Order: structure tokens, then C-alpha cells, then sequence
């Protein structure tokens, strides 16, 4: 994850995969701006540092 | 011995914020300022952040950055992931009279599977034999991926002295060229039968035959 | 728009004496901070001097410590760097760096620079070799062409086919490293084979350390 | 609708129709105990009161 609406309690978990606000103007449930998918892939080389 | 840390390819990712992490070892890079370039691959380079906080006039304001003391390290994160951002960063720093710089961190990702291998054969001519000297060189170019092994057959014996292959290169055709290139003497030529020059792709072996019969 | 040229490479020398010169315009050459940078190719960046506005004080680093040497001139805006005990490892693109107020501001400008390499073992005449294929079938890669060049050094070679008359389906394979480290390369054109009598095929083959131009025809077997 | 996270403010509607959250334990966005559907259907008769 990397958005959330406020900090997380200590030992709490969240399955939730909505669409994070940023702005102000909701965006309608839909990809675009202002407002992005908090949820994101890692990228692993095996030549990396 | 100021050095700063810092991957060598990051970010290979569409269309969402990253994260870059440069981090010193010797002090605290929090002590003095310390700027991110950015460089054209095989152009002049430019840069995106100075004063750790602000922006050049005209750069967009997609970048941003940002500065923890917990782990000693610098972040700079990246918004928007246009088609414009094709470079490798770099940090710097300043520790007492001498700058330091980082290693970089490459960014660059923002029809058939198989092609048929094509082997040209050149043997020397009469100009190559009167000067004491022989040239065989064994042409293989348009493989995929580029992993192949050049191995020369005489008419009894493999050879293992005087084989020298190039690395492939990169041409204008979205596939790779390799040549390998082998030094002989004419005594040799003339007493074997015929001469072969293999290579080993994939699942693929391609072996030609000649003779020295002209 | 502030203006900046480099030349002060394009030849190569073991352990000798070096001038690079970089010329700025549009500001005030007497106020600002101004360093030298330079990278390797395929490296990353570092740092290699710096030096106040009046030139008072200059630093570098401590590989290049004892030697090198800059100076400067407020009259006609110039940097002047000079170089010598040159090594192997000074093969790198130089960059002549303006700072703002001090060395905390950061670098922020970068010129174009010039590509500056370093070779030993002075030279050797190449030999040239445009193999004339006269009997060779269709459905190849080549169809009547060949030129060898072999026994050069150092790098690069310029190689030209008829004057650079014609230019389309010239293809140039890398160089090769032998076993006594000497580098070999061919070219190659696809010409049909009907001109091998009707038209006059001309390698041409230029080496700039060993000042040679050799022009040869190209006569089937 | 018969449940909301909190109260709402006037001249607010909400069209979304997410899983109803009533307890501690998340039930994973499916169908459940301590959680259910909060929009619900309505039935009419002719010969009601």
C-alpha cells in the first residue's frame, strides 16, 4: 500500500482495495487524477543491490 | 570516505509514484545540502533538484523530494511517469572541500520469437595465401536472444588455437550480429577434406561444409 | 541562456601533456564558482575539481593529487585546464561546471563536453584485404562484396566504399580481439551481382593515428 | 438503506454500495456474519394497510 486515508493502530490490518483520495474533487470510482490506486507491485532484479 | 548509496535500476514501473533512496555512510547527509542530477543517456546532463527542496524554472512539478534523519537517507519520489523519463540519477553531496557523487540508478522502461539465423562463409583468396597469411572468418547475424557459440571442424580434429569471437551488437534490425574470425596457415588447408564452421542457438544448430577445391 | 563550448580533445597520448579549454558567454565569468567534472563512459559521475572566482584557491581529489593544474581569467572568459602523467584510467567525457554561490548550491550546470580517450603502444600499418567473392549462389546474406581490414591499432577506422558514393546496405561488424590483443573488422554491402564487371567497387580505408590512406579496386577471380 | 458508516450531512446523497461494516474483524468484502449488504429491496402488497 501507499496511500491510506489516516495512520494505521498498531497489530491492524486492512484488506480494502478502494481507490485512495488525495484532492478534493472525487474522481467516481474511476482511474484518473487526483486519485490513484493505493495498492503497488514490487520490482525484484536478481542483479540488484 | 563520504560515499553515498544508492540503487542501480529502480522505478521500472508505469504510470504511478516511486520512491528513489540515496543514503550516506561517513556523516550525516543532513548537514549539507544534497541535489539529484539528471542526464540525457549520451547528451549533456541536466539537473532536477537543488536546494533539496525547489525546482528550476521550467522543470515540472511531478518530481518532489523529501528528507528523514531517522535513516540518514534522501528520497525523491516521482509522480507522473511520462514517456519523458528515460535517464539514470545521481547524488551529491559535500563533506569538506570535496564533492562526492553517486553510483547512478538506471531508468529506462517506464513480431516473431524466433528468427532464422543467417551464416556467410568467406575463405581466403589468392590475395589472402601470397602473403603468407589466411583469414576465415564465420559471419552469423539475426538470432534471438543473442547466446550463441561459434566452434570451428576440421577435416578430423576440433581446433582450440586461433578462434576469436566478438561479443554480438546491437544493429537496425531489432536483432543482433556476431563474428568470429579464425587465423590458419596454407600447409593445413590443403592437406584436410573440408572445412565447417557451427553455431549453437536454442534448440537450433546450423552447419555449413566447403571444400578447398576452387 | 548561458553558453558553453569544450574542445580541447580528440587524440591520444600515454603519460603525456593535455589542454582542454572551456569558453563561456551570457553572465559574469567574475562572480561565480567554477569546477571541472568529468565521467567515464558507461560509469557513473564524479568529481574531479573546482575553483574559486578569482582563482585564489583550487582543490581536487586525492587520486589526482601532486599533478594537474588550473587556472582562469576574467578578461576573456576562458578556463584554462592542463594535464599531465596522463594513465589509462583518464579515458572519460570532461564537463566544464559553473556554480551559483558555493559548493552546497549543487553543480546545475553541465556542458556538452568532449569525448576525450587515451591509447598506447603507438601504431601499425593496417592491411587492407577487399575479398571479391566471384563465385558465391543467391538466398545469402552477402551477395558479391567483401573488404578486410586486419592488423590496425588503435581505434577507430573509418571505412568508406567508393567514396561514399553509395551509402545504403553498408554494414560494418565490431571490432574483435585476438589473442596478441590486435583488433580486426569487416564491412560489408549488398550489391547485385550482375555489376560485379559493369561497376568499379572501391574500399577505402583511413587510420587517423597512422596517418595511412589506402584505396584499392576490387578485381573478381 | 439501513446502515452508514456515520450519519449524514443534509443535501447529501450516496450512491455506492459497498459490504456494511458493524464489528471489530473485517469479513474480507464477502458475505457473512458481523457484516452485511446495507441497501436492501422493498416489498409491496396490494391488500397492505
Amino acid at each position: 500500500r501507499l496511500f491510506r486515508k489516516s495512520n494505521l493502530k498498531p497489530f491492524e490490518r486492512d484488506i480494502s482495495t478502494e481507490i485512495y483520495q488525495a484532492g478534493s474533487t472525487p474522481c467516481n470510482g474511476v482511474e484518473g487524477f487526483n486519485c490513484y490506486f493505493p495498492l503497488q507491485s514490487y520490482g525484484f532484479q536478481p542483479t540488484n543491490g | 570516505n563520504f560515499m553515498l548509496t544508492q540503487p542501480h535500476s529502480v522505478s521500472e514501473s508505469p504510470g504511478k509514484t516511486v520512491t528513489i533512496s540515496c543514503t550516506g555512510s561517513s556523516g550525516s547527509i543532513a548537514s549539507n545540502y544534497v541535489q539529484w542530477y539528471q542526464q540525457r543517456p549520451g547528451s549533456a546532463p541536466t539537473t532536477v533538484i537543488y536546494e533539496d527542496n525547489q525546482r528550476p524554472s521550467g522543470v515540472p512539478d511531478r518530481f518532489s523530494g523529501s528528507i528523514d534523519s531517522s535513516s540518514n537517507s534522501a528520497s525523491l519520489t516521482i509522480s507522473g511517469l511520462k514517456t519523458e523519463d528515460e535517464a539514470d540519477y545521481y547524488c551529491q553531496s559535500y563533506d569538506s572541500s570535496n564533492w562526492v557523487f553517486g553510483g547512478g540508478t538506471q531508468l529506462t522502461v517506464l513480431g516473431q520469437p524466433k528468427a532464422a539465423p543467417s551464416v556467410t562463409l568467406f575463405p581466403p583468396s589468392s590475395e589472402e595465401l601470397q602473403a603468407n597469411k589466411a583469414t576465415l572468418v564465420c559471419l552469423i547475424s539475426d538470432f534471438y536472444p543473442g547466446a550463441v557459440t561459434v566452434a570451428w571442424k576440421a577435416d578430423s580434429s576440433p581446433v582450440k588455437a586461433g578462434v576469436e569471437t566478438t561479443t554480438p551488437s546491437k544493429q537496425s534490425n531489432n536483432k543482433y550480429a556476431a563474428s568470429s574470425y579464425l587465423s590458419l596457415t596454407p600447409e593445413q588447408w590443403k592437406s584436410h577434406r573440408s572445412y565447417s564452421c557451427q553455431v549453437t542457438h536454442e534448440g537450433s544448430t546450423v552447419e555449413k561444409t566447403v571444400a578447398p577445391t576452387e | 541562456e548561458v553558453q558553453l563550448v569544450e574542445s580541447g580533445g580528440g587524440l591520444v597520448q600515454p603519460g603525456g601533456s593535455l589542454r582542454l579549454s572551456c569558453a563561456a558567454s551570457g553572465f559574469t565569468f567574475s562572480s561565480y564558482w567554477m569546477s571541472w567534472v568529468r565521467q567515464a563512459p558507461g560509469k557513473g559521475l564524479e568529481w574531479v575539481a573546482n575553483i574559486k572566482q578569482d582563482g585564489s584557491e583550487k582543490y581536487y581529489v586525492d587520486s589526482v593529487k601532486g599533478r594537474f593544474t588550473i587556472s582562469r581569467d576574467n578578461a576573456k572568459n576562458s578556463l584554462y585546464l592542463q594535464m599531465n602523467s596522463l594513465r589509462a584510467e583518464d579515458t572519460a567525457v570532461y564537463y566544464c561546471a559553473r556554480g551559483q554561490l558555493g559548493p552546497w548550491v549543487g553543480v546545475d550546470y553541465w556542458g556538452q563536453g568532449t569525448l576525450v580517450t587515451v591509447s598506447s603502444a603507438s601504431t601499425k600499418g593496417p592491411s587492407v584485404f577487399p575479398l571479391a567473392p566471384s563465385s558465391k549462389s543467391t538466398s545469402g546474406g552477402t551477395a558479391a562484396l567483401g573488404c578486410l581490414v586486419k592488423d590496425y591499432f588503435p581505434e577507430p577506422v573509418t571505412v568508406s566504399w567508393n567514396s561514399g558514393a553509395l551509402t545504403s546496405g553498408v554494414h560494418t561488424f565490431p571490432a574483435v580481439l585476438q589473442s596478441s590483443g590486435l583488433y580486426s573488422l569487416s564491412s560489408v554491402v549488398t550489391v547485385p551481382s550482375s555489376s560485379l564487371g559493369t561497376q568499379t567497387y572501391i574500399c577505402n580505408v583511413n587510420h587517423k593515428p597512422s596517418n595511412t590512406k589506402v584505396d584499392k579496386k576490387v578485381e573478381p577471380k
